[PDB]
């Protein structure tokens, strides 16, 4: 992906600590070094061809520098609870067909115009309860928006029996009748899904809807049939592609502008980061100044990403290199 | 779809028309069978008749 | 009312002790003995049938302008057990280390 | 809000949007059904 | 919050799922600064083989 | 370390606020 | 005149006509900060309030306080009309 | 008959009255009776007011020892008045004839409690203290709340609640 | 021209109704309802049955509410 | 031990005292013995003096849990004292042993409380409360009247008795208090 | 003691309604 | 004020009591 | 709540205003 | 010796994980 | 403050004492 | 208890802590519980504040005379504080019931100790010492910083830590080691 910077940006990946020009060995490693004097600050990190140190930052010119978990970047999928308004009718009528329409807004542009409009729909009997119904609704959903034919992951949709109330019951195109065996549904969750991923040319992006309910005749008067509540979510998408995306993009302050453009000739630069790991962000934000009349600064910032254990080990004792070498507080989080 | 109803081929045809073409662009031609020209028949007969 | 008797003679009387030991009460405080036991004899009349109590209220946030303005009316003392924060005497009695689903419980 | 023009006489069902006349009853119809009046 | 609004904008309205889109930049009229951005884009591509 | 009876008093005074009797289910 | 509501500052005064499906039509006069919480407090404390769904509401107007006196506002409804 | 705790909720939210009869052995015949609330607008010195902000009649819970003490948390936005700029007056009543053996004074069937929000006061305390910090100077403004909150509990412990709203109006509210 | 005033009335054999003036007191309240309302030459069908002043620092409640019924014609 | 109800009636009248021991089950055998009224004339850095105002045996009476909660409506005629002008010690004495693991301290047979008639302190505070209106003055007589209640207030609840009898006899001991009526005044 | 308007009112209105 | 029941009794006795 | 002889003067003299004898009918 | 609220929250807390 | 766990248990002892 | 060396490494990379209990014929019950850290900023007067610097629980490291002495090793670094711009309080906690003849006023469970590094006082003497060297005039700042040094002693050993913390960050805090 193409992120903003404020005039810079570059990222150095931590995976290991040194504390030491002499023992970076590997690839990857870091090490934040700064003399006694409190006014330097700058990272040797230990890159797959050399060791390389960072832009040296001066102390008394530095803006922010706060260090973000694994748990505040991950876009978590909303969920929608499609349930028949019970002041409309307890039942399901007889006569009438029950449509549901789904109103996605970017399908596959990034605009609000570049929309999409899936369908569901029953046509409700004699007897036939709620439960009856929402077992054949979630399967008129799943053969549109969860089938085999489609372009795009859309929705995952779900069922939740009355009993159990807290797991779902997943319906997919090729689910039976037979196979939601329960008396006790009460409600339809659709929630949102992970699109695809490519590192670098195609970004992290998802498609957000809306449950729209079509018209029934209730007595003599067309009412509307259903309600659609947020629920809060339970799924979160993790941090991986959202950082190989950052440092895919970062590598090329350092390095080519060009990544791959013309391929007899291009430059294999190894990246660090996995996409299949979580990762905590630490951004120095600073500028720079000289001892003249030119006064105005030129805001820099560094990004520091380490893999997460789910206690932030890396991160925090990563911090506390920083910490005491340069004598700023970032914050353990 | 289970079973054709017209409130879901009009809200299919109105709701994409809205979104994607212009006022005098809204034709469709809708290529079918012989067994759908008679269900295309029998649902506007039940919308006519309402 | 009873009190505003007892206001009004502690005033007067006051006045014309004052007018024993001294020869001179300032004249703005004769003003508001004036006003006090004009309005006791309004209150305590044949004038006390058109009173709401809307009118009572201003009747007496108005009469307490008068309260500490001179020595001769003074700021009446009624018989009160409150206060802005009061003591808290409850006592905590739970049942065998028990609790309920979420909280603590008692007799 | 649902306007119904004509009333048909006959054992047998004769449209949704006509009213129902058998014997002793008068069924028209709502909710999917037939209910009769009285 | 700009438009005299002085008792606040409701929680309710600061949820996850709220969308924000750009109305204008207002500047003071003495001794304004530098206020705006420029927003850019870029497309994709499509394939097919035999 | 060493609670005397009016630390005591603002603990129970504390956990009074949280309780409720039997009546109150 | 600022005294604290929460539409900037003011107090607002609000005309409501609704019709209750199946019971019949009505008038309404109410302070509220929107017109959206002007029909959010005929479902909350209003006559129907336990059947809030029969709340079709068809106006919401603002009155103008005058600066003298005089009838502000008027909403009958008839038996004709009914 | 006293009040067992008279408090407001610390969540803002609730109007805590706790009421109980007295233990002595000639309040037997006595019950409680009602409990009437009124704020700084309503409030008569002659008993409850007219048009109260909440009554509440106590053989309406139950269904004898049992009337002898109350408890009631009253949600304060359902009184549609501000729980931090409203003070509370808390009348109780008793329906009940004690014996003949009372000393006397001690037979009275109403009694008065009045209840504020100590949080802004409390926040208030803090700003002052915050401000002290800063080069150790008292500021005045500090001295005058100190001074103007012994001033009300001066009036309330006297019975004097005219000139306690007064005070209570001038100075913390406007 | 001190308060403000919302009535709730009965225009005698004809329906219910709302109003809301500008007066000093309820007696004038109702002055100018019969008075300067649409059944001025007719002034005798109202019944007024509820008045009470527009007080605000609640900011948000209703103060009136006449729903005719089916049963009620 | 603790004190539930210490105060002076506002008629001036009774002197209202109401001891309880602890509801807690260490002290379930302890038990009250005596109750002993001192005035500050009559008054002795350790224990009551030797010559009391008045002595209170609870044993002579019905002999538990009327042992463990006593109360008293003293009326203070029949002591020939002044309500007002007086500052009382209730001594409150206990029989019995808790029973062990109790935490030190609270095992004290002897516990003490004061009182006063704060009504005429009141009476005079009044005269100085308008000064806190009067902006642009220092409302002297209110503090001064504040810090002279705070002084007894403090004095007491440290234990320093003596000194808090010197304040009473320089601030308040020539209060005046209008004296009861014998012929109990009707109302109810 | 003190009386209003009102509560003539109220003991003359609670008069009648037992009478 | 707010009249307890107790008290109208009273009055209503006081009143008939010149019957 | 005791009343003394005024108030019921009071109330007396409120209540006279109310009601008539058997001539004015 | 004094408790803040955090005090009463460790406490309370505590004691509940014991019932 | 760490309330080391002799103090709960002293805490625990006098609450559970007059239960 | 007690403590027996109490000071920051000579190499400013280490915190040392090494605390004892006393050998007394009436503590063999008494060992050791904890180690609290806190800062100038977390400080607070009645006993470790919240969310500490570094706690730390004496039966992890041993698998009972070992309870009885510990010794301690904190790299500063790790802890994300300056070596020379912080003042780290050391509390202990005993866990344990002294004998009954225990003369009044020995069973205090909890001790604290103070610390700062003292080579950022050290260079500035030897600065003052060096304008001293030039024309023997001694600076006043010099003066100023040798009795402001003893007013921090004696609020520390006095126990006034808050006015402590108040004197350390307005005069010393900005030191170069």
């Amino acid at each position: 992906m193409v992120i903003s910077i404020n005039q810079v940006r570059q990222l150095y990946v931590a995976k290991a600590l040194k504390a030491n020009t002499a023992a970076l060995t590997t690839a990857g490693d870091i090490v934040p070094k700064a003399d006694t004097a409190k006014t330097t600050l700058y990272f040797q990190s230990m890159s797959p061809a050399g060791i390389v140190a960072s832009d040296k930052i001066n102390l008394k010119h530095v803006l922010y520098a706060k260090a973000t978990p694994s748990e505040a970047l991950a876009h978590k999928l909303v969920r929608y609870s499609v349930t028949l308004d019970a002041d409309v009718s307890a039942t399901p009528v007889a006569g009438q067909n029950y449509i549901l329409r789904l109103a996605f807004r970017q399908y596959i542009g990034l605009s609000e115009e570049d929309q999409y409009f899936k369908y569901g729909e029953v046509i409700a009997r004699s007897g036939m309860t709620a439960s009856d119904f929402y077992k054949k609704m979630a399967i008129s959903l799943a053969k549109n928006l969860e089938n085999k034919t489609e372009s795009t992951p859309l929705v995952n949709i779900y069922l939740i029996s009355a009993a159990a109330a807290s797991t779902d019951v997943p319906v997919t195109s090729a689910t039976k009748e037979s196979d939601l065996t329960a008396t006790d549904y009460n409600q339809i969750i659709i929630e949102e899904t992970e699109q695809p991923w490519v590192l670098g040319m195609m970004p992290q992006a998802f498609i957000p809807f809306t449950p729209q309910f079509l018209t029934i005749t209730v007595d003599g008067e067309d009412r509307l049939w259903g309600v659609a509540t947020v629920v809060t979510p339970t799924k979160t998408v993790p941090d991986g592609h959202l950082i190989a995306d950052l440092e895919y993009f970062c590598m090329g302050a350092r390095g080519d502008i060009y990544r791959g453009m013309g391929y007899p000739n291009i430059i294999k630069t190894t990246y660090l980061v996995d996409p299949g790991a979580v990762y905590d962000v630490l951004d120095i934000h600073y500028f720079y100044t000289g001892s003249n009349e030119s006064v105005q600064k030129s805001e820099k910032t560094i990004t520091l990403v380490a893999v997460d254990d789910g206690s932030h080990t890396a991160m925090n004792a990563l911090i506390g290199a920083i910490n005491t070498a340069s004598g700023l507080t970032i914050a353990t989080l | 779809y289970n079973t054709f109803s017209l409130k879901l081929l009009e809200d299919a045809l109105y709701e994409l028309s809205a979104s994607k073409l212009a006022m005098d662009d809204r034709l469709f031609v809708i290529k079918t069978g012989e067994r759908g020209a008679i269900q295309f028949h029998k649902e506007v007969l039940k919308t006519v008749s309402g | 009312m009873d009190k505003m008797l007892e206001i009004s003679e502690e005033a007067i009387t006051r006045y014309f002790t004052t007018l024993s030991q001294f020869g001179y009460k300032k004249y703005s405080d004769v003003d508001k003995i004036i006003v006090l036991f004009f309005m006791e004899e309004m209150l305590a009349g044949e004038m006390s049938y058109y009173v709401t109590q809307d009118d009572y209220r201003n009747i007496v946030n108005a009469l307490y302008c008068l309260a500490g303005s001179t020595c001769m009316i003074d700021f009446p003392m009624f018989e009160s057990y409150d206060t802005l924060v009061h003591s808290n005497n409850r006592t905590f009695v739970p049942r065998i280390t028990e609790d309920s689903i979420l909280r603590s419980t008692e007799d | 809000m649902k306007t119904l023009r004509t009333l048909k006489i006959s054992p047998n069902a004769p449209d949704i949007n006509s009213v129902w006349l058998y014997k002793g009853t008068m069924k028209y119809f709502n909710n999917g059904e037939w209910e009769t009046i009285g | 919050l700009m438009g005299g609004n002085t008792q606040g904008v409701p929680a309710e309205r600061l949820q996850q799922g709220e969308r924000f889109s750009i109305e204008f930049a207002p500047v003071e009229k003495e001794l304004s600064r530098k206020v705006g951005d420029v927003r850019f884009t870029s497309p994709v591509s499509m394939r097919n083989e035999w | 370390m060493f609670f005397t009876q009016e630390d005591y008093r603002k603990i129970e005074k504390w956990l009074l606020a949280n309780s409720r009797k039997d009546t109150d289910f | 005149v600022d005294v604290g509501c929460a539409p900037d500052g003011a107090m607002q005064l609000w005309v409501m006509e609704y019709e209750v499906t199946g019971i019949g039509k009505g008038c309404a006069m109410c302070k509220a900060i929107n017109p959206q919480q002007a029909e959010m407090l005929l479902k909350s404390n209003g006559i129907y309030n336990g059947s809030s769904y029969l709340y079709k509401v068809t106006r919401i107007e603002q009155v103008i306080v005058p600066p003298c006196n005089g009838l502000m506002a008027e909403q009958v409804v008839t038996y004709k009309d009914v | 008959m006293h009040f067992n705790e008279l408090r407001i909720s610390q969540d803002n939210r609730f109007l805590i009255i706790d009421v109980s009869v007295d233990n002595q052995d000639y309040f037997e015949d006595v019950l409680l009776d009602s409990i009437v609330i009124d704020t700084q607008d309503t409030f008569v010195m002659n008993g409850p007011s007219d048009n109260p902000l909440y009554i509440y009649n106590v053989e309406d819970a139950y269904d004898t020892q049992q009337m002898k003490n109350v408890r009631l948390e009253l949600n304060i936005q359902d009184l549609k008045v501000s729980p931090c700029s409203t003070m509370f007056f808390v009348y109780v009543k008793s329906k009940g004839t004690p014996s003949t053996d009372t000393p006397c004074g001690f037979d009275k069937d109403q009694i008065l409690g009045t209840v504020i929000n100590l949080q802004p006061i409390y926040k208030q305390t803090l700003k002052y203290l915050k401000e002290v910090e800063c080069d150790c100077n008292i500021p005045k403004g500090f001295i005058d709340m100190i001074l103007k909150l012994k001033a009300i509990e001066l009036c309330v412990r006297t019975g004097n609640y005219p000139q306690a709203i007064k005070y209570w109006n001038k100075f913390f509210i406007k």
